[PDB]
Parts: structure tokens; C-alpha cells; sequence
């Protein structure tokens, strides 16, 4: 056999959606669809560390400030501001949070259902933002969780129609 | 002079899963340590292999209770990632997300019975061929199959033999191709010894050469 | 930071009353660490940052005429399940407890999470976790009942920044 | 004597039009002109094996699904989406037939003058498709079939007349 | 610096036989093996020269 | 400890705006913003070197002088002019004054509050000028100052709101 | 022929931060040495360790 395909470096390492975004934007892989390739691996493991390529679809130049920033820090210039090309930009953002491992679920509470506010990659703004895209490079997942397939009501099986070339 | 240069039509457009990598924003960013973290696992199949999960039977139910009728069919299930017994598997999850697989699946069985009741069973897996599982206890003795009875070791594996034409197989039960597309795994119970509700739990692992080939999105977002 | 020694002991806990009324998937957890009356209490109140495992025994009084299954595990950073994954438990550090075959189950994680110290009065990381797999059934000779009990221990304690007195 | 043009690697290794395309196209070999170079020499095989590149041109982004995929799979953009360029795409799939060779000739059926559905090399989608353009690479065929040339009626030789300088 | 490039006119168009490769869009796949797959043939000229055909 | 992102030749190693820009722009350091990070720190040293790279938005052609060369020098071709393309233009510039090092202030004057008029990189001319951005190259500090932070005026704190993923 | 090369999209743009150096204008100027010049530091955190300041 030849086991290759479902390796976990292997199947994150592609460009997934973000469905919500702002003119400000938190990088949080938590906002990917539960339902989607990349989005269910990542909530079938408790823990994952990865860095992380953004290409973004953005009108006006984009700042983005690491991890802990300040909000008021995304006005200025200094934090790395890319000025826009023609379709898109293509950036490569590090690991920029502070716990050596970030987590899809939280057992409580971090202030003396909701994860804490430092589980993020740091974030982006610009004058509007279309388009949203992030991949995972090196990933690494920890501790797995219950990664659930899809329900049957009254069938025998699932029926769904593969693509066929009839004529 | 300088190096001319050709720039070829059709290339350099974004694939959301192209090879190449983007130019960094943020150099020399060390993070902190995570060496020797509890519970890294780096294939989905190491995890499958590992941790064998529950069935569903009917009712929505992982065990299969003993029937005190005349027949001898405790259950059968269809051998596929995408039956109703295996619809809350861990497997089913991750083969959800590919076209294609080919391997062995094993089946672990485990008696939950009080010691002072005793019983037998077999259990039989039926390739595409005949129309219709061999009901009877007797003509499922011709197929692939194994016995095992009940006492101190009450845990049984039993591995699903991979018998398809293709080297893979769909992991995505076509719409088309009706009846029995490849296989049934049927539980026979030879007898029984004061067991009108002792159960019987199934539990279903990738094998050891079992294998998932191409990833897909499949779900609807 | 320093090891404690005199904080790594036994527990006895009352889980639940396994009964013959409860059907698979009834599901009983106990997050940990629990309300410690001994030296432990005194640790996570006069201490601020503490790691540390977790050795749960689990024992169901019975005897061999009785069936039913239970299922202990230890799931890090615990969420609710819906019934359908709880199929999927397994997927955890766990033992499997039936009258039939075993008498006590015993389980060891280590700490982790995306800290490298916690405080547990805000953050609960492992989780004890005993479900019924198959219902307890029982005969004329049988027990009508079944009291299962907690077995727990902190291993490998690591507490740095000790907390002044109250008094 | 030097072979190398009836080379059955380099015959083969060149574009070819598909003359039907849809707005959800699945990609067979057996869509080729029957009297095309590479067509024809296709079709004077029994069995056949390739890679493939394909030119597509396109408006908006380009999804391809693998052979057994959902056509479902085919609006969400984890699977590989090529996001449109000025004159068109030009990508490199592999072969994802669960079959060791492909064939152009079956006899008979494969359901409990039609191949079986499974012979393809995947799907793609956009929101149309003007043109498609496959290209076989590194192709090998099998078991040769009977390759006609075209029949003269009534005259002695096929008159066809050859490109001249004449001015 | 960085290497300056001199944007050639008249290279870069689509030939439909240019020798170059394109840029794969799903890496690391491995196809089912097929060593010894019976009749397989590389030159059309050696099916030519193997079998005769009839006359008509 | 990894002490990387203190360096002196890593932090100020970063485009930084220069906010006042006129037709004719003589290279000044000092014009940097008081507060920024890159002007902040460099108003935390005494003296400093540097080399310079500047990108620099402008209509029609631009030239530029070295320290030391004549104001109506700069309407030469002889002097290095740079030709507009699309985005902007980025040079590198080399160090041009006479002095070994540079200085952020100046204990009196030089002619037999005001920085000597040879404390500059060059000069730049063109149409116009909207932007300009400087880099500094291998730069090089001298004799620390002080540097402030941002005063509290009755808080227990300054109170900045970080970034949080918070939906 | 010339090497074929893929105009990437995304890639290119100007980022205030990238570590790429741009082409001279000016060659060949050589600055005045600045061997043993007082007071040089490297790195911050080095005068914030040499250097106590008062609290308020």
C-alpha cells in the first residue's frame, strides 16, 4: 500500500476559504466551514500547529500585525503593508502566537464554546476585503477527536451521483 | 546583455494547490518549543488502525441483542464506507473526504454477556456473487469465514478480505448500480445457553494494508 | 519550578449508580481536577501555575452474572457530544469495563495543552469520561444493581510561584 | 533507417482539440476525433495508459475532481480551482482511473457501444468553457486494432493535392 | 539586485506541440502498477513489420 | 533566549514613510516620524551610518544628486535619472556625506535645533512626488539616548485593545 | 530557444519588509571608515541589560 494521500502534512497544505470577512480581519482557522475538506481534519484534532500563506483579494493596501498587537496598530505603515497588485497578493505569515501549540476546543475559561482571543495568526485590514485564502504549511495535529460522516435517514446507503462521462 | 526570458502562456495563474510557496513578510520568527508534545499523529490511516470504533445497528444501537426466534440471522450489514452501520464510524469520516480506497477492513467483536450464559457464533462475508446472502446458517458455511466461541476472551477480530475487479474502489456509493454493489457481513449464532438479552458489541478499524488515494471536498458548504 | 511528592495520592470517587433503566450512550463525566480536600486544594489555591497527569482507576462492584459494557476514557479538553459521536469515543485513551471479562480499568495521560503551566480553576485540560456500551442486565440471580467508583491521582506535579497565606 | 517519428510516445505527445464541451465537462480520451492523428492512433489500440495536460479556456475559476468523485464535489473549491488567467489554463493532471490501463473497446457491461462509466480522467468545471485542449504524456497502448485509411471509389489512387511553392 | 530579464517578443505563445511541461495540479499520485502487461508495442513500424495485412 | 529581533541591523531594516515630500526632496533622515518604530529608534541613538533604498511614486523623470552637489544640478541627465515605470520606482542609494557618521542632534552650529545641512543622503527632483519610502541598509547605531514610552495619565495602565478573533 | 519562465500571480508586489535589495544607481563609493568609533551597540536589549533606568 502506499499511505501517502491521507498524510496530515499532505492534505492541509492546500488553500481553503474563509467565508467571513471584514475590512479587519482576525486570521482564525477556526472560521472555515466545519463541513469542508480542510476545516473537518482541522476539527478532527484537538490541537495543530502550522504556519501559514494567505492570498487575499483586497482593494488599498494591506497591513498586517502579528499576534498581541495592538488594534490601533493596523493605521500604520511600519507593521508590513503590502501594496496591491493587479489580481491578488500572495503572503507567507509565520506563527506568531504566543502558547507553543494553539486548540479547536477550550475546556473553561482564560479571564480571571468560546476560545480565548490569543488563538489567532494576527490580523489584516485594508480599505475592503473580497476574497480570503489560507493554507497550512507543516502542519501538525494532536491529540484526535470524533470526525463524524455524513447521516443516513431512511436509505439503504448514501446515493450520490458520480461524475460520468455518458452521453 | 541580459537573459531573455519567454513568458509562457497559460502558467503562473493561482492553484489552490500548487507546490510553490509565497515570499515571506515576517523573517526570523522562532516559536516556542514543541518537542516531545503528547499525541501527534501525522497520517489519518495511523489513527484509523489504532482506535477501532462502534457500528449502528438498528435502532440506533452499537450491539447486536440475541433473538429468541426462529431465525438464526442475528444481523447483517453491507461492507462499504458508506452503509448505515458504518454512518457513525471514524473511518466512514475520513474516507468521506476520498474517491477512491483499496485495503482490508477488519471487524473486532465483543461478547457483554454474564459468565453464566453461553453461546456460539460465525460470521461470514459474501462477495459480489450469488443474488442473495446465503440466509440459512448452513449455506454460508461455503463462503469466507470464522468461528469463534464465548469464555474468558470475549474479544474476536475478523478481517473483511478486499475482492473487487478495480485495484481501488469507490468510497463514494454510486447512485446508479443498484443492488448489492460488493459485499454483506452476516453474524450467525450456532446456540445459546440462557441469553435472551445478552448483547454483543461490533466495532469496525482500518486494516493494515488498508489505503485512501485521492482527497476530495465533497460536502456541501 | 519544583516537584511535589506529597500531593501525588489516591482518590476514592463516587462515579454513578450503574442501574438496568440506563441505555447505551448514557453518558456521566467528572472533569479534573475535582474539589481536592487534602494537600492538592492547598497546591491550586496557594500556587498559581501548576502541570500535571492524571492515573484513573475505575472499578464497578457486581458480579459475573450480570451483563453490560462500560467505557472509560479520558478526553482532553471535553465538549458535549451529540449521540451520534459517541460512537467515536474510542478514539481517546481508553478501557473498556464488563462484568464478563474485567473488574477495573486503568487509565495514565500526561498534561498537555497549549500552556506550558495552568491554573485550574479556570482551565480544565483532562476529562473522565464513563459511558454504558451496552445495558446492565440482570436475572433472579443477578444484581439489581451496580455502584461504580473513581480511582484518581496527579502524577508527575511541576508548580512554580507560590501564593501567600489567606489568613 | 531512424524511427523515431512512428515513436508510439512521441506520435501521441501532442494537443488535441475536444470538439464537445460543456460548462461540466468529464474528461474521456474516447471525445477525440475518430480520424484525428492522435484520435486514430488511439483507437488502433485496445488498451491505452497516459498522463494528461489539458488548455482550457475558461471564464471564472476552473474546478477538477479526480475520477470517482461526487459530481457534488465539483462547487467547492478544496478540490483543485484554477483561478482564470488572460489567454486560458494550462494544467497537468494525473490518472486517477481505479484501473491499471484504460480501453477504448469494452464487451459488454459493468452494471448489475458504451464504456463503462468509470473510464475517465475526472470532471471540470466553470462557468463555460470555449475550448479544451488534451494532451497525452509519457502514453503507452496495448493490443493493436485494425487502422483503416480512407476508401477511393472509383480512381486508380487517392488524388490529394500536396502543398506547392507554384507562383 | 535581483536578475534583470528581457520579456522576449514572439516566444512564450501556445504551440500545440512545444516540448515544454505543464505545472501539476495534484502531486503524488501513484498509479496502479502494470509491469508485463501483455502486448504492448512502442514503434508503430514494428506492428507494421510483425503482421502482414491482405491486399484488396 | 533568541535575541534576533532586537538586532540594530534587523529592526531598522524596513521601508519607513517619510510624510513631508515636495518636488524637490533633499534626504533627510530626521523627516521620519518622531514616534514610528524605525524613527523612534533612530531618535534613540546619537549618531548612525546607513546605506539607503528608497521607493519613491513620482510623474515624469526622476534624479538625484549626492550630498555635496549644487541645487541646480539637478536638472541634468548626467546626474543618475531614473525613467518612470508603472508602480514606482526603487533605487539603491550609497552613503554621500563627507562625514565618517551621521548625528541625530548637534551641540551648536557650523557656519562662522538645526542639524548641520550636510547631514543628508542626497536630494531628489522630479514632476512631483506623492510617496517616498526610505530603507536603511546595514545601518549602525552610536551612543544611546533616551527613549520614551506613552505617558498614563490616571489609569492603573495603558489600556490598548489588542486584536481578538472574537465573532 | 530561451528558457520559458511563469509570470506567477500574487508574487511581486511590494511588501515594506521583504528582504529583497533593490539595483545600485551609484557604484563604486567608498564611505569614509568608521574603525573603532565609540559607543557602537548591536542590539537593544544589550543597553537596556547595561543600563538601569529609574522607576516613577
Amino acid at each position: 500500500q502506499r499511505r501517502h494521500h491521507t498524510d496530515v502534512g499532505f492534505i492541509m497544505d492546500r488553500f481553503v476559504k474563509i467565508n467571513n470577512t471584514n475590512p479587519t480581519h482576525v486570521i482564525d482557522l477556526m472560521q472555515t466551514h466545519q463541513h469542508g475538506l480542510v476545516g473537518a481534519l482541522l476539527r478532527a484534532a484537538t490541537y495543530y500547529f502550522s504556519d501559514l500563506e494567505i492570498v487575499v483579494r483586497h482593494e488599498g493596501n494591506l497591513t498586517w500585525v502579528p499576534n498581541g498587537a495592538p488594534e490601533a496598530a493596523l493605521s500604520n505603515a511600519g507593521n508590513p503593508t503590502a501594496y496591491n497588485k493587479a489580481p491578488f497578493t500572495r503572503l507567507a505569515l509565520p506563527y506568531t502566537a504566543p502558547h507553543r501549540v494553539l486548540a479547536t476546543v477550550y475546556n473553561g475559561t482564560s479571564k480571571y464554546t468560546q476560545l480565548p482571543a490569543s488563538f489567532n495568526f494576527g490580523a489584516i485590514r485594508a480599505t475592503d476585503i473580497s476574497e480570503l485564502l489560507v493554507r497550512m504549511k507543516r502542519a501538525e495535529l494532536y491529540c484526535p477527536r470524533p470526525l463524524l460522516a455524513v447521516e443516513v435517514t431512511a436509505q439503504d446507503r448514501h446515493k450520490q451521483k458520480i461524475i460520468a462521462p455518458a452521453k | 546583455g541580459i537573459v531573455p526570458v519567454a513568458c509562457s502562456d497559460g502558467y503562473g495563474g493561482l492553484v489552490t494547490t500548487d507546490p510553490k510557496t509565497a515570499d515571506p513578510v515576517y523573517g526570523k520568527v522562532y516559536n516556542p518549543p514543541r518537542t516531545n508534545y503528547p499525541g501527534r499523529f501525522t497520517n489519518l490511516l495511523d489513527v484509523a488502525e489504532a482506535c477501532p470504533t462502534f457500528l449502528c445497528f438498528d435502532d440506533g444501537k452499537p450491539y447486536v441483542v440475541t433473538r429468541e426466534d426462529e431465525q438464526r440471522l442475528l444481523a447483517k450489514f453491507d461492507v462499504s464506507l458508506a452503509a448505515k452501520h458504518m454512518s457513525n464510524t471514524y473511518l466512514s469520516g475520513i474516507a468521506q473526504y476520498y474517491a477512491q480506497y483499496s485495503g482490508t477492513i477488519n471487524l473486532h467483536f465483543m461478547f457483554t454477556g454474564s459468565t453464566d450464559s453461553k453461546a456460539r457464533y460465525m460470521v461470514a462475508y459474501v462477495p459480489p456473487g450469488v443474488e442473495t446472502p446465503p440466509d440459512t446458517p448452513e449455506r454460508a458455511a461455503h463462503c469466507i469465514h470464522a468461528e469463534w466461541d464465548t469464555g474468558l476472551n470475549s474479544k474476536f477480530t475478523f478481517s473483511i478480505p478486499y475482492v473487487s475487479a478495480a485495484d481501488y474502489a469507490y468510497t463514494a456509493s454510486d447512485v446508479a448500480e443498484t443492488t448489492n454493489v460488493q459485499g454483506w457481513v452476516c453474524i450467525y449464532q450456532i446456540t445459546h445457553g440462557k441469553a435472551q438479552n445478552d448483547t454483543l458489541v461490533v466495532s469496525v478499524s482500518a486494516g493494515k494494508d488498508f489505503e485512501l488515494r485521492l482527497p476530495i471536498d465533497p460536502r456541501t458548504q | 519550578e519544583t516537584r511535589v511528592t506529597q500531593a501525588e495520592r489516591f482518590f476514592k470517587k463516587h462515579l454513578f449508580n450503574w442501574t438496568t433503566d440506563k441505555p447505551f450512550g448514557h453518558l456521566e463525566k467528572l472533569k479534573l481536577p475535582t474539589d481536592h480536600k487534602g494537600v492538592y486544594g492547598h497546591l491550586v489555591d496557594s500556587f498559581a501555575y501548576m502541570r500535571n497527569g492524571w492515573d484513573v482507576e475505575v472499578s464497578a462492584v457486581g458480579n459475573q452474572f450480570n451483563g453490560g459494557c462500560l467505557l472509560v476514557a479520558m478526553v482532553p479538553e471535553w465538549k458535549k457530544f451529540t449521540p451520534r459521536e459517541k460512537y467515536q469515543l474510542t478514539l481517546f485513551p481508553h478501557q473498556f469495563i464488563s462484568p464478563r471479562t474485567n473488574m477495573t480499568a486503568h487509565i495514565t495521560v500526561p498534561y498537555l495543552g497549549v500552556n506550558r503551566y495552568d491554573q485550574y480553576k479556570k482551565h480544565k485540560p483532562w476529562t473522565l469520561v464513563v459511558m454504558v456500551v451496552s445495558p446492565l442486565t440482570t436475572s433472579s440471580i443477578g444484581a439489581t444493581e451496580i455502584k461504580v467508583y473513581a480511582n484518581i491521582a496527579p502524577t508527575h506535579v511541576h508548580v512554580a510561584g507560590e501564593l501567600p497565606s489567606k489568613e
